[PDB]
């Protein structure tokens, strides 16, 4: 079966460099052109460049002809987009596309999972999680809502789990913001009965990987 | 040279709506070198039209286009809750494809519902130690367009403020989260604050 | 002054088949030649009236370029007194012609695996065609006697033959597309003068 399959997502600081791939499988990488394309956050897609992997003929966009550099293995049917001095503007999601058996050369009928890029002068910092007590003037209303706060952790992947994984009822975990200090932070909550109160523990999990801290806070 | 296509659009289940593209350009071979791409949010996108009086295969024939000059359409006979998507056209004809800024299409049908506010003051912990944060988080709303107004007793107060409005899950609804960040003394200086929401009134 | 519309037909994605080779007519421009010098080494890019290095200082009355794709070994044909498939029934240049030829290689952009059967060539024909005529009649051939009522059969079938390029294909079978221009070199009224 034919499918393209993209590098992980990358995560980088200006002025530095970065190569991302997309290897594609199940058809012959030699006579389709490989091309990437461009999507910033809430923008629409900007088309950089293709490549014929039989013979390495770059066609580049007049807005990325030095910005960037296209490549091929044809050994290995892998494609590659290399950038050098990277800015702060980089920051957006590239795939990679390919023309199908039907249409023009450059109609790109087949796409990629996509690339994640994110550049930003922030380095790593771990979270600082604190308890969201339930409001102890008004433990009803909304009933008792239960909360943990993760603060000033850069790396945006993070999940929170209540009770090793339990209590999926109730839970809803908000998208975190970008701080202008380019730190994110997010909260998660749970509802449970006013009478509920330390049912078994209301307990918090929260892992951050790029970091390798385990936090576990209760409430 | 470069394509407009319409900020947004709108239409209710079952009807029909279109979608126009203005700045396609030409070669010798011919002129329609239009194409139409389909991107669900958080994946990549997909080819509807290509060719436009053609479509590849694995398309509902509810997708249809046309060209009138240089004003290309996209005619989508029955709508679908799964049809909400940025529409992009592509313009292929100099060697060099222009994509469009996008259409939003919003199918209507989804009722109106109000946000869910829940402010949590101050954790003991993070007082104990130099620093503090209060949490306003808004869900349950559909319309995702809201603003969130701090005040201290009365007061307005917009010093260390930051917010979103992302869409929750498959619910379809939407949510918002705002964080205020202040010194312990500046907390305790004052009442309890208070998160103003104003999704059509206050809240 | 104004420019030249050859970036229309040279950076394009698609050409014209042979049968309906499409005529882009050139006028109130100043042609910068030089730009068609920077693409890819033309397997023929042959003046037959002119020097190519010489259009830069000359005026043109009326110039008009055409476009085409064929199967490569053909673009010996696409030339004065030649004679063949194209030449008699597709594109056929005249004897004085006052122009010039420019071929290249497209086996990357005419060219599938699977094969791309948008480029006819018109097998057959009842009459050999004049210089610059375009027959783009897609009526069934009577080979035989009996009156072809519009579906083929065994002694009437289509006149267009599709190519079925293919980047296997070795060189002689692949696309090339041709791009031809006819000026005229006498003294009238010129409306393409170049840069001076």
């Amino acid at each position: 079966q034919m499918q393209l399959v993209q590098s992980g997502a990358e995560v980088k600081k200006p002025g530095e460099s970065l190569k991302i791939s997309c290897k594609g499988s199940g058809y012959t990488f030699s006579y389709y052109w490989i091309g990437w394309v461009r999507q910033m956050p809430g923008k629409g897609l900007e088309w950089m460049g293709i490549i014929y992997p039989g013979d390495s003929d770059t066609r580049y966009s007049p807005s990325f002809q030095g910005q960037v550099t296209i490549s091929a293995d044809k050994s290995i049917s892998t494609a590659y987009l290399h950038w050098s001095s990277l800015k702060a503007s980089d920051t957006a999601m590239y795939y990679c596309a390919r023309q199908g058996d039907l249409g023009d050369w450059i109609l790109l009928g087949y796409w990629g999972q996509g690339t994640l890029v994110t550049v930003s002068s922030a380095s790593t910092k771990g979270p600082s999680v604190f308890p969201l007590a339930p409001s102890s003037k008004s433990t009803s209303g909304g009933t008792a809502a239960l909360g943990c706060l993760v603060k000033d952790y850069f790396p945006e992947p993070v999940t929170v789990s209540w009770n090793s994984g339990a209590l999926t009822s109730g839970v809803h975990t908000f998208p975190a913001v970008l701080q202008s200090s380019g730190l994110y932070s997010l909260s998660s909550v749970v509802t449970v009965p006013s009478s509920s109160l330390g049912t078994q523990t209301y307990i918090c999990n929260v892992n951050h990987k790029p970091s390798n801290t385990k936090v576990d806070k209760k409430v | 040279s470069a394509l407009t296509q319409p900020p947004s659009a709108s239409g209710s289940p079952g009807q029909s709506v279109t979608i126009s593209c203005t700045g396609a350009s030409s070669d010798v071979g011919g002129y329609n070198y239009v194409s139409w791409y389909q991107q669900h949010p958080g994946k990549a996108p997909k080819l509807m039209i290509y060719e436009v009086n053609k479509r590849p295969s694995g398309v509902p024939d509810r997708f249809s286009g046309s060209k009138s000059g240089n004003t290309a359409s996209l005619t989508i006979s029955g709508l679908q809750a799964d049809d909400e998507a940025d529409y992009y056209c592509c313009s292929y004809a100099l060697s060099r494809v222009v994509f469009g800024g996008g259409t939003m299409l919003t199918v209507l049908g989804q009722p109106k519902a109000a946000p869910s506010v829940t402010l949590f003051p101050p954790s003991s912990e993070e007082l104990q130690a130099n620093k503090a944060t209060l949490v306003c988080l808004i869900s349950d709303f559909y319309p995702g367009a809201v603003t969130v107004a701090w005040k201290a007793d009365s007061s307005p107060v917009k010093a260390g403020v930051e917010t979103t409005t992302p869409s929750k899950q498959s619910n379809n609804k939407y949510a918002a989260s705002s964080y205020l960040s202040l010194t312990p003394e500046q907390w305790k200086s004052h009442r309890s604050y208070s998160c103003q929401v104003t999704h059509e009134g206050s809240t | 002054t104004n420019l030249c519309p050859f970036h229309e037909v040279f950076n394009a994605t698609t050409f014209a088949s042979v049968y309906a080779w499409n005529r882009k007519r050139i006028s109130n421009c100043v042609a910068d030649y030089s730009v068609i010098y920077n693409f890819a080494p033309f397997f023929a890019f042959k003046c037959y009236g002119v020097s190519p290095t010489k259009l830069n200082d000359l005026c043109f009355t009326n110039v008009y370029a055409d476009s085409f794709v064929i199967r490569g070994n053909e673009v010996s044909q696409i030339a004065p007194g030649q004679t063949g498939n194209i030449a008699d029934y597709n594109y056929k240049l005249p004897d004085d012609f006052t122009g010039c030829v420019i071929a290249w290689n497209s086996n990357k952009l005419d060219s599938k695996p699977s094969g791309n059967y948008n480029y006819l060539y018109r097998l057959l024909r009842k009459s050999k065609l004049k210089p610059f005529e375009r027959d783009i009649s897609t009526e069934i051939y009577q080979a035989g006697n009996k009156p072809c009522n519009g579906v083929a059969g065994p002694n009437c079938y289509s006149p267009l033959q599709s190519y079925g390029f293919r980047p296997t294909y070795g060189v002689g079978h692949q696309p090339y597309r041709v791009v031809v221009l006819s000026f005229e070199l006498l003294h009238a009224p010129a409306t393409v003068c170049g840069p001076k």
